[PDB]
């Protein structure tokens, strides 16, 4: 479908747009999940709010300034709590001169700019506010409730995962970052850009995730040491220079406003933002999840990190080898190439 | 717990 496994971008119409979980098959039945994260771009006529000018008083209150040690493209982010402030407040200084976006013509430019200056004037990221800014009136990829399997754990246990099962916003300036990583229990995730400057991202393709683990596992063999896991700390940055030098393939892809990302299970990304935006973000799930979910490496060198029980799932989509699972037999080995089951009606 | 959390991260 796509052996490239190039990242590929997709245009809907409304009447496509419509059923989330239905076009995310369609997009699978035709390989976007083989490059580990897809651009959508959604119909003209669609809107998820009418003005984003009644914000200003948005409270967003753990900004982080992003401190970032390393050399030679390999580099660990600590992320260093600040006092709360408004999106206004946020907004002045994102714009500020010591802040703003460099000038450059092309990406490339500002790409280099990036990785050169990313231990340089720590920036400040409005990250992981909970939140959203669609209109309730919107039924059409709503964040906040897209419908998707993944709603049992609340529906049934009652809990809620922030981030995970609801939305997050991320308010951005330049140069802030998002650390390589997988979605908690490698789900799937979406990310919308509201509004501002744009979002670039990398991406691993899923197939070739595990060769990417290995080498931070060599890269950062303290670390590994501590947490086989120690990805999802959400630290570790690394230079597409570094990863082309080992052999870790993956593409690129800057994400405008107004334009969807969906990231695929156990699909590696990361990036930075050009400047001033923000976006909202939240996990779902597909029949296809399923699997990755149960043999998703997890961290528990900490506390509260997301964990999500796989028994009502397996009872519910894998009666028949619930038993085996439950005795911890179960041997299924995952094949990366797959679409979810729902697509098998795009494949006729 | 079995399941629960929250996907923001430990900050400093
Ligand atoms: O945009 C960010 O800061 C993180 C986005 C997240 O990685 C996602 O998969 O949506
Ligand atoms: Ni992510
Ligand atoms: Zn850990």
């Amino acid at each position: 479908l796509n052996p490239s496994a190039r990242i590929m971008t997709f245009y809907p119409t409304m009447e496509e747009f419509r059923n989330f979980s239905r076009y995310i098959a369609y997009i699978e039945s035709q390989g976007a999940h083989r490059a580990g994260l897809a651009k959508v771009v959604p119909p003209k006529e669609w809107k998820p709010r009418a003005s984003y000018d009644d914000i200003d008083d948005l409270v967003i209150p753990a900004p982080i300034q992003q401190l970032v040690t390393g050399q030679s493209g390999l580099f660990t982010q600590y992320n260093i709590q600040k006092k709360a402030m408004t999106v206004r407040e946020f907004r002045k200084i994102a714009n500020s001169d010591k802040y703003c976006t460099p000038r450059y013509s092309e990406f490339e430019e500002l790409e280099r700019k990036y990785w050169k200056n990313l231990t340089f004037n720590p920036p400040i990221y409005g990250a992981d506010v909970n939140g959203t800014l669609y209109e309730k009136h919107v039924d059409e990829w709503n964040i906040g409730r897209l419908r998707t399997i993944l709603d049992l754990v609340e529906k049934e246990s009652g809990i809620t995962i922030e981030g995970v099962n609801t939305p997050y916003l991320y308010f951005g300036m330049w140069k802030t970052s998002f650390a390589w990583h997988t979605e908690d229990m490698d789900l799937y995730s979406i990310n919308y850009l509201h509004f501002g400057e744009p979002k670039s991202w990398y991406s691993v393709p899923p197939e070739h995730g595990k060769r990417l683990e290995r080498l931070a596992k060599g890269f950062f063999p303290g670390s590994a040491q501590s947490c086989e896991a120690f990805l999802r700390h959400k630290m570790t940055l690394i230079s597409p220079l570094m990863l082309k030098k080992y052999g870790i393939p993956f593409d690129k892809v800057t994400q405008e406003a107004g334009e969807f990302m969906i990231t695929f299970p156990y699909g590696y990304h990361a990036g930075f933002n050009h400047g001033f935006n923000c976006a909202e973000s939240t996990n779902f799930a597909t029949r296809r999840w399923i699997e990755y979910g149960k043999q998703a490496v997890l961290c528990s060198c900490r506390k509260d990190m997301v964990k999500i029980s796989m028994d009502v799932f397996v009872r519910k989509f894998q009666p028949e080898r619930y038993k085996l699972w439950k005795a911890g037999k179960d041997n299924t080995v995952i094949d990366h190439t797959l679409p979810t089951p729902e697509a098998a009606e795009f494949l006729k | 717990p079995a399941t629960g959390g929250v996907k923001k991260p430990h900050r400093y």
